[PDB]
């Protein structure tokens, strides 16, 4: 499980973001689950490129 | 094309290495042969031979 | 350093044509004393750019004297002191004394060596004054481009004067000139649209400057000291994550100009090669007319 | 002319190293018959677009042989166009015959035979094909435009070089040139019929980017369209500049090679045949 020295290594490139879809999450509020999903749905492609 | 005649000059180095032995030799036969304890017995000049 | 050519024996009547280019240029590939015909040849129908890259990679040579076993060469890069030579005036009009020749390939309508015995051809590159051979290169591209718009496709001023004379800039179809040229239009002409894009694009505004008062005090400011009117080049927008379809990333685009544009600049001759110091001659040495001339 | 540069006197342990410099260039200011080696002298690596644009400004000159008091060099380009010398490759790249060279600075540092007794060091420029030459002065103020193996930039002669390329760059737009900027669809749709015209076109062409995102409307007809003609002219100067944009931001090329017997590509660090042009 020796992972410190792998990551503490490849961290050499800048950086570059492909997509952010798959490895965000987030604290939901109140008012859930009617229309909370329809505040997702509605910038699904924005997170999407 | 065509090609000049080329040399090359190049030295090499030596390798140095040794040798050893040993003899260690007895006291006894250290004092008797140089005499220093020889006593004047006919049984003493038989242990010097 | 004078070169000899094995020539492969060819007939009677042809081996007078080969005497006739007596004054001529070749273009040899390495500097050996000894070469095959077969090597200094090039299909005498081809692309014009391609030629003119590749006169390059190559060493310009004179043909002296020629007899039918060979022909002896004297190539005009490396050199000692500089001697004089005899040249055979090539181009479409004539040279005055005290010029500079550049070497550039049969842009308009072409002539060939037509060897029918050994089966191969020969080009030989014209032979122009300098400031004539860059108006005329701009001329023909002119030309094509003009006919590309599908606009007017005659305005009777493709005419280049030299000494009195007038000259008329054969029609431009005859032997390939809308096929061995495309080339060269085409390459032109993207660069410097490009250019002008990345420029417009780096500076949005500068066409929305004043008509006069404006632009001059722009140009005026940049090629004067730092002021610059701060980042006259706006910060571009932020690229895509650069596997977007869509990406577009200016500075780059930038440099890949720089790069194509140093290069089309170097692939064009412009920089002499010999210059004529005739001497006990008439001054004005017509085409096909032999004269002396010092390399430079 | 034969330069001389004269020697303080030197330890055994950097003169030895001085000796295997036997055909690397320096950069002289004046070409007086004599000169001391503390004059011919560069500060350790920095800012490798000023040091390009300070080889503008002063002559090269090749050294020939190395005595323990005296120095030879020789003048490059005043005179003469066919002193054939010779000279030691030291770019990465293995330069071939037939092609001219062009200097540049050194990258990365790490070249410098440090002379400690004598207090002072010497950066040899490399020595590259034109092709590649041409191509990292590209890269090199591409970078320097983006900020408004790698050193980064100094933000206080970056401008400069800025300024020479947008000068270049703005006094190519002629009203003329708005005629041929008005074909660009024609060019595209005509980039389609056949394979080399499409294949002269670039992949990130950021023309093609262009073509199929903004229509332009028929060209204003310019002030007497009748007794000249603009897109000549401007074609015209837009050979007589790029014929000359590439040595205003690096170096003219400097010497062609010529080999006679030698094998034709000659390696790195390894000394070839030359002649000046």
């Amino acid at each position: 499980l020796d992972v410190d020295a792998t990551l503490a290594a490849l961290r050499q490139e800048p950086a570059e973001v492909q997509c952010a879809f798959g490895a965000y999450v987030a604290d939901a509020r109140p008012d859930a689950l009617v229309g909370l999903m329809q505040r997702f749905l509605e910038e699904w492609p924005g997170m999407m490129p | 094309p065509a090609d000049q005649p080329v040399h090359n000059y190049m030295i090499k180095r030596l390798d140095r290495r040794s040798l050893n032995a040993a003899f260690s030799i007895a006291v006894e036969a250290l004092g008797l042969i140089s005499g220093e304890n020889l006593d004047g017995t006919h049984i003493s000049s038989a242990m010097r031979l | 350093m004078e070169v000899d050519i094995a020539l492969p024996t060819l007939s009677p009547g042809d081996l007078s044509a080969l005497q006739r280019c007596e004054g001529r240029v070749v273009f040899l590939e390495t500097l050996r004393r000894h070469a095959t015909l077969r090597e200094v040849a090039l299909p005498c129908g081809g692309d014009v750019l391609a030629a003119m890259a590749a006169y390059r990679r190559r060493f310009a040579a004179v043909i002296t004297r020629v007899t039918p076993h060979r022909m002896l060469a004297t190539p005009l890069g490396v050199g000692g002191r500089g001697q004089s030579l005899v040249l055979q005036n090539t181009g479409p009009f004539d040279l005055t004394n005290g010029d500079h020749v550049c070497l550039v390939p049969p842009l308009l309508g072409d002539e060939c060596l037509r060897l029918t015995s050994a089966n191969l051809e020969l080009r030989f590159p014209m032979t122009l004054p300098l400031a004539q051979a860059r108006e005329l290169t701009a001329r023909v591209v002119a030309r094509a481009a003009e006919t590309l718009r599908g606009g007017a496709p005659a305005r009777g001023a493709d005419v280049v004067f030299s000494n009195g004379r007038r000259y008329q800039l054969p029609p431009p179809h005859r032997d390939n000139a809308e096929a061995a040229t495309r080339s060269l239009v085409l390459n032109m002409i993207f660069l410097l649209n490009e250019g002008a894009v990345i420029l417009l694009s780096l500076i949005p505004n500068l066409l929305t400057l004043g008509a006069q008062d404006g632009y001059a005090n722009a140009v005026i400011q940049l090629g004067s000291a730092t002021r610059e009117l701060g980042q006259l080049v706006r910060q571009p927008p932020p690229p895509l994550p650069q596997d977007h379809a869509r990406r577009f990333c200016v500075f780059e685009a930038l440099e890949a100009w720089i790069a194509s544009a140093s290069r089309l600049g170097d692939t064009l001759g412009t920089r002499p090669v010999a210059r004529v110091c005739i001497f006990d001659g008439p001054p004005t040495v017509p085409p096909g007319e032999k004269a002396a001339v010092v390399e430079v």
